């Protein structure tokens, strides 16, 4: 007869080895166990601990949401640049080697806007810069642990300065200086961002978040920005150091990475206590920007999530100016890393409907089997068991397919929510036309702004900035001498 | 190769389209 | 547009001042920009050296460098003790094993297994033993699957050396041949100038020989394993499952299985945010005209410097390509991971 | 060019049972029939060839 | 294979060290105190004392500068990535890669032992003995190669170097670097060769 | 009791059968050995040669450099476009058909 | 043919793809005094094309073409499909398996 | 195939289990038919033997 | 290793773009004038050591 042999199924063994290596191992801590006779350090911000844990590779198996693009449900809250897969982070973690013990040779760049782009004439200037040497700040690890227990250090053994000239010919530079001097030409500049920056907190569970600020002008005042941030995953800068820093995964704060931007709700805004904005019944719900709703009577979803009419035509309109006359993609050039439409992603699936399905019954985790006597029981080790017939997920197809109901969401993984200051939403120039208005240049509102928000169970911010313009002038008048005068407007911060 | 091209156009069109004088 | 006078282009300034500190370090420079010259401030950078120590939490890869075919809870071939016991009149108390012998070759002695053979007188042809200090190797075995020599050999690890999973197993080598032995210490400290090796011998059991064929001389070695302690470690795994709180050399410890440990690359932060204090005025940088002396920088809590220098370059250019120099490398995920879109598998 | 191959879950597959045996008292050097069973040792160690 | 010479495949621009011009046998060039080696393009350094080296590798800070000026007008006034349309297939950044690794102390760790190809091992009993053959052998804790992470890691020395394999090696006869025309500001100073430069 | 079963490491093979068909069988005939019992022609310029001579695995295997981007030191100097997986030579070859 | 032989093991023969270069570079002769090409007024005998030793028409090429275009598109016409590697084979970055 | 081992077979089934009870009268733990034994549920290890 | 090539016929093509008469000749009288000589310059430039 025919050959002995034994039958393998690879591809869905290449499968079950890329969603528990990428995704089974990232569920959060509440979602994995100690195996038996196992001990781990208490310190849960540790190597030992977040290696020590084990998950059920159950939980995002092979058929999880089969058919179906859904971010998982846990991991929409989860970072996503603390993984193991993140291109950026493996470059600059290979850049230095494979070892532990790494001599390192950097050249650290000067980003400080009155400073960037400057041209120093002629003269002798006193330049110092202070430098950290915390392990949680300076480097970044993929799991995000606590490198200041789990045993990271670094050393400085010269720090030098560079500065290369163009070699002009002198009776040019002796003229530019000459030019540059007189105070028709100061050099000036603005930091791009531009803005003030407020960090409120949000205690865990809290769904609301009122915050305001007292009467105060608004003159040149452009819009707001605003995101959401874990408190543990955000240093304090006020500090030589900050010894409550137990993290070093991305800080979405300081560089960019924001990924909770989903969870808000709705977001209103009141000058006054009596004077809605934008009022004159703009949306359609004219008193509060709906950033997404959870049931829709009316059909105000858009773009097959349920995120709303409003909210997707002012992100389009402050990004791109494009909600009037008709929606398309932006193009390319418009459309940066940290913009709306490259980063936007709707959502849906279809779940067992457990209320109308007669037959349904609730099976926890233990329960569940699908690959028994070939699978591991709740580890990802020896295949334990008998074969039998699967009695996980129902059938959400075919003809014996499970009444079910639907849900959407959407993710927004780089952005940070815009509502410019802007009589139409539309960006015409950077001082807006509500900036110079005649009520706003003229009379001190106050101000009022509440959010709404999915909980979370541990402590996170509100990060808000309100967008100013932030600019210095730059006087040169003789040899080693700068002067140099700044105006933040609105917010103005120095007397 | 300091990317040696140096080439002669400057050139345009009529209330569309071109014949010359 | 050029002079032609004697004049550099690229300056380097070393510190006049410094100040290392419990967790940062300060540094001031004379930035001297001397005269019929213009200095723009893009031009300028700290060129850092210094050391890291990453840590023991460092892994820049995913699974294991030793051992990775091996299936994992398969045991390295090894030793414990008191397997067997039965009583009438004592519990036993022997030495137990478990292993293989790749090593074929064509007889056994006190010497061990002989490998070879070298002519002499073509009468006196004498039996190359294997050298027990790197031979038998574990790497060799026999050709072709066809074939079965009549006397074997391999290694093994004393019950001295705790069991782990063969999968991830490493032990230094103690010898230019890549034995893995322990040297003797054992009646005072310094290295005995020898190996802690000792050859067992085997036989078929007296229960598969025919009867009274294996009784007085009948017991015949064919099989030798030269037992050994070696420093043995896992350093890129641990073990997910152990069936007791022993952590002993047993039967049952075979059975344990390891886990690769997970993957946790450490380096610098994009574009080395986080690096230098702004937005800080306690820390705050200076730059001020050397007779003047009042600092021209004038920072603020309310500003985020590194946010806004991550945007900008968004705006400059394209964020996709890395440039070592500034360490710019930004941030990211695979989007298969983010959004897990199950197609299934083409089986 | 290079072969997978599929291993047995304990590493060396299909193991035979041994005894352990001894040089009988160093009497000889005299190989054949010169060993005895070595009572300090399992009679059932488990080994592959 | 291959033919660079005729094809612009060109793959061994890592391999060089150092160029220095001399004309008349006495007037160095590009002189005027213009580098950091005032006399020698120094391509790459194996030791750096002062610090030269550039870009995590081991290429230096003047032979940096002098490929972003001759290829893009970068250098002065600050690095950054040139736009991709003036970045094409034989152009430098695109081809340039800087790389690190780290390896055994082979001087400083004490315990170090000199292992060579025959004798190491790693995979025995799952993997055929120095061939792309059978398997052979026992399963065996791995002798080769020592860790340099975790607990147990060894000391460690870290070496550098970079690739660039579609470049060739670029000098303009320009007083600053850059291209600011095709016949440059030199090569219209020079005619002066009455002295007939060597 | 469980299933009888044996147990292989994939991810590990599909690793080790790219870096030794893609660098083992690559690095210079200085690295490489003839076969016992194995006889080659003497111009090593020729495919009998070049496809005769064997390559030990344990060159380039699974765990050199581990966590490193780094070429090997005898890959340097050879010419890279000298390789099966060059895309502009498949497409040239492949574009005159497979005979 | 034995009882041993049956233990004979194969390994595949090494790929060796074969076909016209980029361009068709080196086909035609250039910069070749021994063999040079003609474009001449047919009443004059005067050659026009006057070619060197000490100049290269066919790498000339080569760079003029990445200067004009996107050498990443292939055309057969021109039998045009640029020389690569794949970049995870000249610097082998290592990142270990998930496994 | 049989993966679920025990320590004795009755009418009951399976004694997947026991408990002290007064220390004479130990119970026996029958597994529940409705449910166990679990299919994804047979031996630890290799080393099997119930 | 046993390589060969065999031509068995090289053609020269030639496209023309059809212009109209009275402009081709009205082209070919400003291009023979010695004012309007074409120029061209190798793209690499350079003398090759």
């Amino acid at each position: 007869g025919n050959v002995y042999a034994m039958e393998i199924n690879l591809q869905a063994n290449l499968w079950k080895s890329f969603l528990y290596s990428n995704v089974a191992l990232y569920l959060p801590d509440s979602y994995k166990y100690t195996p038996a006779n196992v001990t781990l350090p208490a310190n849960t911000n540790t190597y030992e601990y977040m290696n020590g844990r084990v998950v059920a590779p159950s939980l995002v198996d092979a058929y999880i949401n089969i058919g179906a693009r859904w971010s998982l449900d846990p991991m929409d809250n989860v970072n996503p640049f603390n993984h193991h897969r993140n291109a950026g982070l493996r470059y600059r973690s290979m850049l230095l080697g494979n070892g532990r013990y790494v001599p390192f040779h950097i050249q650290v760049p000067q980003k400080f806007f009155a400073i960037k782009n400057l041209l120093l004439l002629p003269g002798s200037y006193t330049y110092e810069w202070n430098f950290r040497k915390d392990v949680n700040m300076i480097l970044q690890s993929s799991l995000g642990n606590d490198l200041r227990v789990d045993g990271a250090s670094v050393r400085f053994d010269s720090v030098n300065l560079y500065a290369t000239f163009f070699p002009m010919a002198h009776n040019t530079a002796s003229t530019l200086e000459a030019m540059l001097r007189n105070d028709t030409n100061d050099q000036s500049f603005n930091d791009y961002l531009s803005a003030a920056n407020m960090l409120y907190p949000i205690p865990a569970k809290a769904t609301n978040v009122p915050i305001s600020i007292p009467s105060r002008n608004w003159a040149a005042f452009r819009g707001w920005s605003f995101t959401r941030l874990k408190t543990k995953e955000t240093p304090s800068l006020g500090s030589g150091f900050d010894p409550y820093f137990v993290y070093s995964g991305s800080i979405p704060y300081l560089d960019g990475t924001f990924y909770l931007n989903h969870t808000f709700k709705k977001v209103s805004i009141m000058f006054d206590s009596s004077v809605s904005w934008p009022g004159n019944d703009r949306l359609l719900t004219p008193n509060e920007f709906e950033i997404k709703r959870s049931v829709d009577g009316e059909g105000y979803n858009v773009a097959q999530c349920n995120m709303t009419k409003d909210w997707f035509l002012v992100q389009m309109l402050s990004h791109y100016n494009i909600g009037y006359q008709g929606f398309h993609v932006p193009e390319g050039y418009k459309d940066r890393m940290y913009s709306f439409f490259r980063n936007f992603q709707p959502m849906s699936r279809q779940v067992v409907d457990e209320i109308n399905y007669k037959d349904y019954k609730a099976v926890t985790l233990p329960f569940q089997h699908n690959n028994s006597g070939f699978t591991g029981y709740l580890a990802p080790t020896m295949r334990q068991g008998q074969p039998y017939p699967a009695n996980f997920p129902y059938p959400l197809i075919g003809q014996t397919a499970v009444p079910s109901v639907t849900q959407k969401k959407f993710l927004c993984d780089r952005v940070m929510w815009r509502i410019p200051f802007s009589s139409n939403f539309m960006s015409m120039g950077a001082l807006t036309d509500l900036g110079q208005n005649m009520l706003y240049a003229n009379s001190a509102h106050a101000l009022d702004m509440t959010f709404e928000v999915d909980p979370m169970d541990e402590p996170t911010l509100l990060y808000l900035l309100f967008e100013v313009f932030d600019v210095v002038r730059v006087h040169q008048p003789h040899r080693g001498v700068i002067e140099a005068v700044y105006l933040r407007t609105p917010f103005s911060a120095g007397n | 190769d300091i990317n040696f091209a140096s080439l002669a156009p400057r050139h345009g069109t009529r209330p569309f389209m071109g014949t010359w004088n | 547009v050029t002079t032609d006078r004697s004049q550099r282009l690229t300056l380097r300034f070393v510190p006049v001042d410094r100040e290392d500190t419990t967790y940062s370090y300060k540094a001031r420079f004379t930035l001297a920009v001397g005269d019929n010259r213009v200095l723009d401030m893009a031009s300028t950078y700290f060129d850092i050296r210094g050391v890291l120590d990453r840590g023991p939490s460092f892994k820049p890869y995913s699974g294991t460098a030793y051992n990775s075919l091996a299936p994992k809870s398969a045991p390295n071939p090894s030793q414990w003790t008191a397997n067997e016991k039965q009583t009438g009149g004592q519990p036993k108390s022997v030495t137990q094993t478990f292993g293989s012998a790749p090593m074929g070759g064509s007889n056994i002695t006190i010497e061990g297994l002989v490998i070879g053979t070298k002519e002499e007188e073509g009468n006196a042809t004498e039996e190359i033993f294997a050298d027990k200090t790197f031979q038998p190797e574990p790497q060799v075995g026999e050709e072709n699957w066809q074939e079965t020599e009549a006397f074997y050999g391999g290694r093994a690890l004393k019950k001295d050396t705790k069991m782990k999973p063969c999968y991830g197993s490493f032990a230094r080598p103690t010898n230019e041949k890549g034995g893995q032995a322990k040297l003797k210490l054992n009646d005072q400290g310094q290295p005995t100038k020898d190996y802690d090796i000792d050859l067992a011998f085997f036989d078929t059991p007296g229960g598969t020989p025919p009867t009274g064929s294996g009784q007085q001389e009948e017991y015949k070695a064919d099989i030798v394993m030269y037992t050994e302690n070696v420093n043995l470690e896992t350093p890129d795994t641990h073990v997910v499952y152990k069936p007791g709180k022993e952590d002993e050399s047993s039967e049952t410890n075979l059975t344990q299985q390891s886990m690769p440990n997970r993957p946790n690359y450490i380096g610098f932060r994009d574009n080395f945010v986080g690096l230098m204090y702004y937005n800080s005025t306690g820390n705050m940088g200076v730059l001020a005209g050397q007779a003047s002396q009042l600092n021209a920088v004038v920072d603020l809590q309310d500003r985020n410097t590194e946010l806004s220098y991550q945007l900008l370059l968004d705006s400059l250019g394209d964020r996709t390509r890395y440039f070592s120099m500034w360490n710019s490398a930004v941030d990211s995920y695979d989007p298969d991971v983010r959004i897990i879109e199950n197609h299934g598998v083409e089986d | 060019e290079l072969p997978n191959y599929c291993f047995p879950l304990n590493g060396t597959g299909t193991n035979s049972t041994y005894q352990g045996v001894k040089v009988k008292t160093g009497q000889d050097g005299a190989e054949e029939t010169e060993w005895d069973k070595d009572e300090t040792v399992a009679r059932q160690n488990q080994i592959a060839k």
